[PDB]
DNA sequence: AAGCTTTATTGAGGCTTAAGCAGTGGGTTCCAGGTACT
DNA sequence: AGTACCTAGCTTAAGCCTCAATAAAGCTT
């Protein structure tokens, strides 16, 4: 089919640009909510071998401030995207002065290539999510309460205040595909807000574990 | 025992020499054929054999002795039957339905390499419990394997090779009529499958491993007192605490054995309702904190064999029972008479029959093993009745059972089905007449008794697999009286309802206007209220 | 259509296996203990029928009408014999019992006529 | 739950609930075989659509029912396309236009073997995947009547509105693909197992969810608990940021001491 | 869950025909424990008595294994000092106990007014209109009436107060987006304000006597003396803005 | 030498196995037997 | 002979078995 693509790529552009605008990037108003006919207009309306192909899409956007850091998201032709294929990346990404990039899968990624994402986590930092999780933004379900990320300030604050240690806090998976939409590393405590039917509001916090 | 009264509770058992198709939807078998088969007087206990189908379509079998899961061809052609052709009439009876055959097909092209009787066997000593060396002494282990381990009661012997055959081919097609569903799943909880070890067969199975053990010993005293040239003193061969200490001890401690437990209980002597109970409480060998409920549940076969009211209310919910009143337990005979009753009649035996006419007739069952045809399921039915109708040859306790649906008649003398006496119907009228009322009435003096009644054709036993083909009334009063007729059509009517209560449940006035776990408490309680239990006490 | 029975061996009877023939382009089962061929009758040599379209007078057998378990019927008479007493009964099988649907034996001797209402 | 228009259309619901529910050819075949036909300008059938070619000898001939092809809403030429998508071009499709109620599929190979095309046989009328997701079963589809699943909205004078609008409810689990689906309402569609949730919607939502499904078994009777008790319990099998089942297999397995976890039902192994 | 299986072939007892879907032969019962059950009748009623004990002699088994490993779970968590809720090994599972610090025997169910009216309904009921004459003059003593009406400082306050009631108005319907108020809260306030009227004998006929500018106060003075987090820092504010954020 | 092919190669899907399975009283039976040596 | 001395289902992790990408190795033109 070629109007279920074009439906598809679209829904992903959206919920790509929600991720970012969540994420503390500058995301364009139009773009965070844009018609279906929009972007059909926008790209060409023919997925299968035609103007609104991948790799025209690659949507570029900097940080609300320091503008420097960037991670203009990825779109890869192939199904299985393999370490061939992403070094292709990772010049284009070399090419550039930044170091974190988001690409979105179509199908199961090989393990080797799991393995090299890990492989350089400190020099520069890539994600990968696969088209179903990009499909629907999960925070907008009714289940998924509000995550908010907190500063270091904010977290000495915390535990300052509370005078316990980061070792006490309840914590969260890394691979949470809510840490996994905030894109958030290891040790760093997110709030969450969620509303209580005895108290109305309650704040807890989940330290990255 | 030792100054203390032990009661031996019978415990029922999955009928022997029976096939039964079941379903294990959580393995990889679709559906699975079974048949404990025993042979009777045999010392040996049974041995079961499996014939399952398998899930995905072909059919293995699982012969004792053997871990692997033999193909059904392989075990056909391993009894001399070489022919695709051959296999097929002794499995499939019609050549004329198709679909039986596709359905088989796989099963038969899955061994089509092997077509020698030698190499069958071979295949078949292959993998086994003791596996074989070579060629040679697995040829052998193959051949005994068939002929003194799977099917016994088919006979043991080596013309039995075509009756063992035809069994297999009996159970190969009823499992293809489960597969197809022609012919409906069998439960494991419907009494006509099960039987009821009583204090005879219990002491038998004991007495037969023991006595085993006795002459084991005399054969070691005799090997000992040989080889110094001397000879053997039978008085000192023979030791008599082998062959008493095992029963004392299987006894007085219930542990049937050196296995279950709990076979022999204390008898009860709180009252005389609660000893009345303890003599006749059965006991189910399921084991106890079990989640499932079906083996706990009130079956409908049920009725009029086992109190529905009386069980205990702790962990052991119908798996223990009490008997109910006119409940009689079948003790068992020979059938040799009926055998020879059928071979004076027009029955053909499976050794003088050609594959062709199995079709169109009825196949005949005595005991479990498949001992022929007939040609007119009626009027063999009739006379059967008729001489169960006059103790001529037939006891009473033997029940002949004619499928209807499926053209299968059979005939049970196993000790340990459970019967209970029934009125016996004609067109629309019972055979109880007022005279034998008056006969009955003035006893000790014509010396008029129940099984007078029973001879005179009025009453008969029915169990559990007669009790599936029969129209059975309430009462006179109401079913036999033209009204917008129901049936019409009674064979058999009740005795009395309040009849197929316990012993314990009987003593609950008004029982059905109270509520079901009301009468089960009472059934419970009444063992334990006090009273005078024995006249003798004081001694 | 209709279903396929299994072909059998003239010589050693067993049971046929379908193939092809290379120079006439028609079918023909072979036996593979013994070499025996024979001229196929139909190009079908498989079927399946899943929908359960199951005739089931069929597997109904005359001998049911002698049983007295079941109910009998003054209301139909028998299209044959004209005998106006008939038993009824459900389809009694798996695959199927699905519909409530009826099947006549005539209980009339020497007749077994059975029908569907 | 249906996202728009869908939900107060019971059409449209139809159609939801045919693109969810797992629809293979053994669920729409009525009967099937195969027959050798080296001419297939002239078959043995000698149907009508035979010169529509106008290679095998042998060929498939399946025949559909009409009932089960209108419920499931296809069209033939999907189910021929299904085929070749999944089979490539070893495999060629003739279909049958809407012309009697026998509808005819005519399968045949590149050349190869019967028996394969058997083998294939038993290897199609499972798993094309014709309509529906995997590992899903029959879908039933009905109206709610407990406010809980009706949807509950404001009108403009501020005054709560129970609407009820059509909802589904599968007997599969698989969210993360229905929540794909178009005209599906990713925001409210819940679900019933809690280990689907935690791969789907995280941590913090199946916190959530199992409490909102432990608080659905205990008041199913109508008894009461407070919420004190709902909230520990599911905040301790979720301050270690997975699944904490309470056995020795989720409970021997955060740093408590030797003693509590020997105090349970495994006492040697842990000490 | 249904009616009587066919045990037998095709028939619950060998006393029906087969095939029989009736009432009677399929385990209905039309007689009553008065009028006492027909045997067929009595062994259908013995066959739901037989499930129910086997159901209440398996269930404590199972049941019993249950709250054993909920206890030996959770035998360690416990309410510190600091009205945090931790576990053996000090790790918070709750910042407070029940996300509000309340104990569950001090609450009972109440019903939320501030949810469900309608816009109109909602601002009739608890706008408080000063501009009206009478209506002030037969609730509030004349003294009390000119104050109100002739300062405006205090008709501000009573504005402000419903923008808060507004304010909350649209937390409520957020917190709660199902149309339901029963809701468990600590303090009975209808009940209490009913105590309080029958203590000292209000005889509601005649005009009130308090300011309701006293009545404005006093709730936002006790509103800061209900304290679950103390301390003055805003992530403390927070936190008690939180915990009594429903009974605010 | 950039690319194709092979070959280990290495992480990622499918099968057996322990190990648990609510609380208190009252009775019964059994715990060496077999040889050896005076 | 009497007695002292010798000899029914469940579930879930968990280890184990097999299978497809992939870069090193060596040909290949
Ligand atoms: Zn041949
Ligand atoms: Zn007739």
């Amino acid at each position: 089919d070629d109007e279920e693509e074009t439906y598809r790529l679209w829904k992903i552009r959206k919920t790509i640009m929600q991720l970012c605008h969540d994420r503390g990037y500058l995301v364009t108003q139009d773009e965070l909510d844009q018609t279906l006919e929009e972007f059909k207009a926008q790209f060409g309306d023919k997925p299968s071998e035609g103007r609104p192909r991948r790799t025209d899409l690659t949507v570029l956007v900097a940080h609300n401030d320091d503008p420097t850091d960037q991670m203009f998201v990825f779109f890869p032709e192939e199904p299985k995207v393999g370490i061939k294929t992403i070094k292709v990346y990772c010049q284009r990404m070399q090419e550039e002065n930044i170091t974190r990039a988001l690409i979105v899968v179509q199908q199961g990624m090989t393990p080797s290539a799991k393995q090299s994402l890990v492989d350089m986590a400190p020099k520069y930092i890539l994600e990968q999510f696969l088209q179903q999780e990009l499909l629907i933004n999960i925070t907008e379900h009714e289940l998924v309460p509000e995550h908010v990320v907190m500063t270091k300030e904010e977290v000495t604050e915390l535990l300052a205040r509370y005078k316990l240690r980061e070792n006490q806090l309840p914590r969260i998976q890394a691979g949470d595909p809510v840490a996994r939409y905030f894109g958030i590393k290891r040790g760093q405590v997110v709030k969450i807000i969620r509303p209580s039917e005895t108290a109305g509001r309650y704040i807890t916090y989940r330290l990255v574990q | 025992i030792n100054g203390s009264e032990k009661v031996l509770i019978a415990q029922e058992k999955m009928a022997t020499n029976t096939v039964y198709v079941f379903a294990k939807k959580d393995s990889k078998y679709a559906y699975t054929g079974e048949c404990r088969s025993c042979l009777e007087n045999s010392s040996r206990p049974t041995s079961t054999i499996w014939v399952s189908m398998l899930a995905r379509q072909r059919i293995v079998a699982t012969l004792p002795y053997i871990k692997q899961e033999v193909p059904i061809i392989i075990v056909f052609r391993a009894l001399g039957f070489v022919s695709d052709r051959d296999i097929l009439e002794h499995i499939i009876y019609d050549f004329e339905d198709p679909e039986m055959m596709e359905m088989v097909k796989p099963s038969l092209d899955e061994a089509f390499v092997i077509q020698e009787q030698n190499v069958a066997l071979n295949f078949i000593g292959s993998r086994g419990a003791k596996p074989g060396v070579t060629k040679e002494k697995r040829i052998k282990y193959a051949k005994e394997v068939l002929q003194k381990e799977m099917l016994p009661h088919v006979g043991v012997s080596d013309f039995c090779e075509t009756k063992k055959a035809y069994f297999l081919g009996y159970m190969v097609h009823r499992l293809l009529l489960a597969a197809l569903g022609r012919r409906e799943l069998d439960d494991r909880d419907h009494y006509g499958n099960k039987r009821l070890d009583l204090a005879g067969p219990l002491l038998a199975f004991l007495f037969r491993g023991m006595f085993k053990n006795l002459l084991k010993e005399v054969r070691i005293y005799a090997q000992k007192f040989i080889d110094r040239g001397k000879d053997f003193n039978l008085e000192l061969a023979i030791k008599t605490r082998i062959i008493s200490d095992g029963l004392k001890y299987s006894l007085a401690t219930g542990n049937w054995g050196d296995a279950r437990a709990g076979v022999s209980q204390v008898l009860n002597r709180l009252t005389f309702a609660s000893t009345l109970s303890h003599l006749r409480r059965l006991n189910s060998p399921i084991g106890r904190d079990g989640k499932l409920a079906k083996p706990r549940q009130l079956h409908n076969t049920l009725w009029g064999m086992v109190c529905p009211a009386e069980t205990p209310e702790g962990h052991a919910v119908g798996l223990v029972k009490n008997l109910a009143l006119m409940a009689y337990i079948s003790v068992g005979s020979q059938p040799s008479p009926i055998l020879e009753f059928l071979e004076e009649w027009s029955m053909e035996n499976l050794e003088e029959i050609s594959p062709a006419a199995i079709a169109d007739a009825t196949k005949i069952f005595v005991n479990g093993c498949w001992v022929g045809i007939h040609k007119d399921p009626e009027q063999l039915m009739n006379t059967l009745r008729k001489l169960r109708r006059q103790m001529d040859i037939i006891v009473s306790e033997v029940s002949m059972i004619r499928d209807i649906r499926e053209r299968e008649i059979r005939i049970y003398t196993d000790a340990g089905r459970i019967c209970r006496p029934l009125l016996i119907v004609e067109k629309q009228k019972l055979l109880l007449k007022k005279r034998h009322i008056d006969q009955l009435k003035e006893r000790e003096y014509n010396n008029y008794s129940w099984q007078d009644l029973v001879a005179s054709g009025v009453v008969e036993y029915i169990d559990t697999l007669e009790e599936e083909t029969v129209m059975l009334a309430m009462t006179p009063d109401d079913l036999q009286e033209k009204e917008v007729a129901y049936c019409s059509t009674y064979t058999h009517c009740e005795i009395h309802p309040s009849m197929i209560l316990g012993v314990c449940a009987s003593i609950i006035p008004f029982p059905d206007h109270n509520q079901s776990p009301r009468n089960t408490y009472q059934s419970a309680m009444g063992k334990q209220a006090m009273g005078v239990y024995i006249t003798n006490f004081h001694v | 259509p209709g279903f396929v029975g299994i072909r059998f061996c003239q010589e050693c009877n067993n049971m046929l296996y379908p193939k092809e023939d290379k120079e006439n382009r028609i079918l023909l089962y072979a036996c593979r203990n013994c070499d025996y061929q024979q001229e196929a009758d139909n190009s079908c040599i498989y079927v399946n029928k899943i929908t359960h379209e199951v005739d089931e007078l069929t597997q109904i057998i005359a001998d049911v009408s002698q049983d007295p378990t079941l109910p009998r019927t003054e209301d139909h008479p028998c299209q044959k014999c004209g005998h106006k007493e008939a038993v009824f009964f459900q389809s009694h099988s798996a695959r199927a019992e699905d519909a409530m649907r009826l099947y006549y034996v005539c209980t009339a001797p020497h007749c077994g006529h059975r029908w569907t209402e | 739950f249906l996202l728009g228009q869908s939900a107060r259309d019971a059409e449209r619901a139809k159609d939801i609930l045919c693109r969810l529910e797992h629809t293979t050819l053994r669920k729409v075949t009525a009967n099937t075989a195969i027959y050798y036909d080296p001419n297939p300008q002239s078959t043995v059938v000698a149907e009508d659509q035979e010169w529509v070619n106008v290679i095998s000898p042998w060929l498939l001939r399946v025949e559909l029912d009409r009932k089960h092809m209108t419920d499931r809403k296809l069209t033939m030429e999907q189910i021929a396309e299904k085929i070749n998508a999944g089979f490539g071009d070893d495999l060629n499709c003739i279909f049958n236009d809407d012309n009697a109620e026998k509808l005819v599929l005519r399968i045949r190979i590149m050349n190869d073997d019967d028996v394969f095309l058997r083998c294939i046989e038993s290897n199609m009328l499972t798993d094309m995947t014709l309509q529906g997701i995997e590992q899903i079963s029959k879908v039933y589809m009905h109206l709610p009547q407990t406010d809980n699943k009706k949807k509950i909205i404001i009108t403009e004078d501020g005054e709560f509105k129970a609407l009820q609008e059509w909802i589904l409810e599968t007997d599969g689990v698989s969210l993360m693909r229905v929540l794909s689906e178009k005209d599906v309402d990713p925001v409210r569609t819940t679900s019933n197992d809690i280990v689907e949730i935690f791969t789907v919607l995280g941590i913090e939502a199946v916190r959530k969810a199992l409490e909102r499904e432990l608080y659905h078994v205990i008041s199913f009777d109508g008894s009461y608990v407070n919420y004190r008790h709902l909230a520990l319990l599911c905040d301790t099998m979720t301050c270690r940021g997975h699944l904490m089942a309470i056995t020795r297999h989720g409970v021997n397995r955060q740093d408590t001491g030797p003693l509590m976890k020997c105090s349970f039902e495994e006492t040697v192994d842990v000490l | 869950g249904k009616r009587i299986p066919f045990g037998f072939k095709h028939r619950t007892l060998p006393h029906f025909i087969k095939d029989d879907y009736g009432p009677e032969s399929r385990g209905f019962v039309e007689n009553s424990y008065l009028a006492g059950l027909t045997p067929t009748e009595f062994f259908f009623h013995a066959m739901g008595g037989r499930e129910g004990l086997i159901d209440t002699a398996v269930k404590t088994a199972e049941t019993g294994y249950i709250q054993r490993r909920l206890i030996k779970s959770m035998e360690s968590v416990m309410v510190k000092y600091d009205a945090t809720v931790r576990n053996s090994i000090n790790q918070v599972v709750q910042l407070r106990y029940g996300e509000d610090g309340l104990a569950g025997e001090s609450v009972e169910f109440q019903n939320l007014a501030t949810l469900k009216p309608s816009n109109k309904a909602f601002e009739k009921k608890f706008r408080f209109d000063y501009t009206n004459e009478r209506a002030l003059r037969r609730t509030l003593q004349e003294d009390l009436v000119k104050d109100v009406l002739s300062n405006a400082h205090i008709q501000n306050e009573l504005e402000r107060e419903f923008e808060r009631m507004r304010e909350d108005r649209e937390v409520l319907r957020v917190i709660f987006p199902t149309g339901d108020s029963k809701v468990v809260l600590p303090c009975n306030l209808l009940r209490m304000i009913w105590n309080a009227q029958k203590i000292f004998h209000i005889n509601p006929r005649l005009p009130s006597d308090l300011h309701p500018i006293k009545v404005v106060e006093g709730v936002k003075e006790l509103s800061k003396k209900l304290v679950i987090v103390n301390g003055d820092d805003p992530l403390s504010r927070q936190a008690q803005e939180n915990a009594t954020l429903l009974f605010n």
